[PDB]
């Protein structure tokens, strides 16, 4: 059994927001026993809600869970900054749990900043091993949600490339990482590379000429 | 059949 | 205040077995059932084991991935639940938690268990050059095990500094670091990442210079 939340939500404070969670079994009822979990920074993991509605002891009442069409759902009114973290929900079915993927959510409690992207060459030291390595740094982005797109000579790769969730800096921006693995063979054969990231609809991009 | 219900501290 | 918090953790080859604990305090743990869940990156968070009351016959449930490779108990009498882990997977890799209370209110820090049969290994450190200010890097490759560390330097380049985490590529652990420094520094001064790894006994430094 799937249980689908939405990748991730923005808003300002002050605002509600409504999260959800499906089950690909059917409707989600009380049967479920819909849980709603926050993970904050340090995996400090903290239950909000429990059988659907009932809010943990100690949880503020800005938290409410409720059942909405066939899906629960999490809100939150009058979001506070200090709500930005990921929040699980988990289904009961008869006698196990399934967790669902999780929702990044992000109270904007700073301005906005832009990833500033840095995309480096493979070493000649590490091609001497027939390999080729192209890392791409991002730092300095809120909010901290970002994708990552390679390109070689124009071409969009999908596969030897892998990502870094991002991270929260001292000062509350977001950094993350990226990595392309080529042969040597494939890293001489092409003359563009390319790291995109796309940073809430903008794209910044690093190329090498090669 | 329900998951454990008793109400927390 | 209540507490959960778990032990046990380690590194482990395929095979292998272990045994975490997790001891509660701060409220009546009798009272409550108590589960095992996991968090791995592969798969965010999976609910593993849970254990009932003693006057449920302290009965259990698991699941499908763990059935008869996993077993919880608890001890009352210790205020602990545990998880006695056999025939251990890479895909067992996370890190685990004991958690529980309507249904998941409270949540120990967690164990981590690694499940790798892969040997120490030092990383092969490769200077990173650019292809008013200036980002220099290193890549630290194929490792294993983890931490590492990493300075610029000698640590005497600590603003400007970005390390990233490890990933996961060919059983082995890669992760990368970057300094930035104004251009009028670098190449005229001397840029040196200095990476330590613990588990292979090494500190190799590597000068960064320019293509
Ligand atoms: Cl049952
Ligand atoms: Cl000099």
């Amino acid at each position: 059994i799937v249980v689908t939340q939405e990748s991730a939500l923005t808003t300002s404070p002050g605002e509600t927001v409504t999260l959800t969670c499906r089950s690909s079994t059917g409707a989600v009822t009380t049967s479920n026993y819909a849980n709603w979990v926050q993970e904050k920074p340090d995996h400090l993991f903290t239950g909000l809600i429990g059988g659907t509605n009932n809010r943990a002891p100690g949880v503020p009442a800005r938290f409410s869970g409720s059942l909405i069409g066939d899906k629960a759902a999490l809100t939150i009114t009058g979001a506070q900054t200090e709500d930005e973290a990921i929040y699980f929900c988990a289904l009961w079915y008869s006698n196990h749990w399934v967790f669902g993927g999780g929702t990044k959510l992000t109270v904007l409690g700073s301005e906005k900043s832009s990833p500033s992207v840095t995309l480096f060459p493979p070493s000649s030291e590490e091609l001497e091993t027939n390999k080729a390595t192209l890392v791409c740094t991002i730092t300095d982005f809120y909010p901290g949600v970002v994708t990552v797109d390679w390109k070689v000579d124009g071409t969009p790769v999908t596969q030897g490339m892998e990502t870094t969730q991002p991270s929260k800096q001292s000062n509350n921006k977001y950094m993350a990482s990226s990595y392309l693995t080529l042969t040597a063979r494939a890293w001489e054969r092409h003359s563009s590379y390319s790291c995109q990231v796309t940073h809430e609809g903008h794209t910044v991009e690093k190329s090498l000429s090669r | 059949s329900a998951p454990d219900t008793r109400p927390a501290p | 205040q209540v507490q959960l918090q778990e032990s046990g953790g380690g590194l482990v080859q395929p095979g292998g077995s272990m045994k975490l604990s997790c001891v509660a305090s701060g409220f009546t743990f009798s009272n409550y059932w108590m589960n095992w869940v996991r968090q791995s990156p592969e798969k965010g968070l999976e609910w593993v084991a849970e254990i009932r009351l003693k006057s449920n016959n302290y009965a259990t449930h698991y699941a499908e991935s763990v059935k008869g490779r996993f077993t919880i108990s608890r001890d009352d009498s210790k205020s602990s639940v545990y998880l006695q882990m056999n025939n251990l997977r890479a895909e067992d890799t996370g890190i685990y938690y004991c958690t529980g209370v309507g249904q998941f209110a409270y949540w120990g820090q967690g164990t981590t268990v690694t499940v790798s049969s892969a040997k120490t290994t030092p990383p092969t450190v490769y200077p990173l050059a650019p292809g008013s200010m200036v980002t220099l890097g290193c890549l630290v490759k194929g490792y294993f095990p983890e931490p590492v560390t990493v300075t610029w330097n000698s640590g005497s380049l600590a603003s400007g500094v970005h390390t990233f985490p490890a990933v996961l590529q060919s059983d082995l652990y890669t992760l990368s670091s970057s300094v930035t420094v104004p251009s009028s520094t670098w190449p005229s001064e001397t840029v040196t990442c200095n990476v330590a790894h613990p588990a292979s006994s090494t500190k190799v430094d590597a000068k960064i210079v320019p293509r």
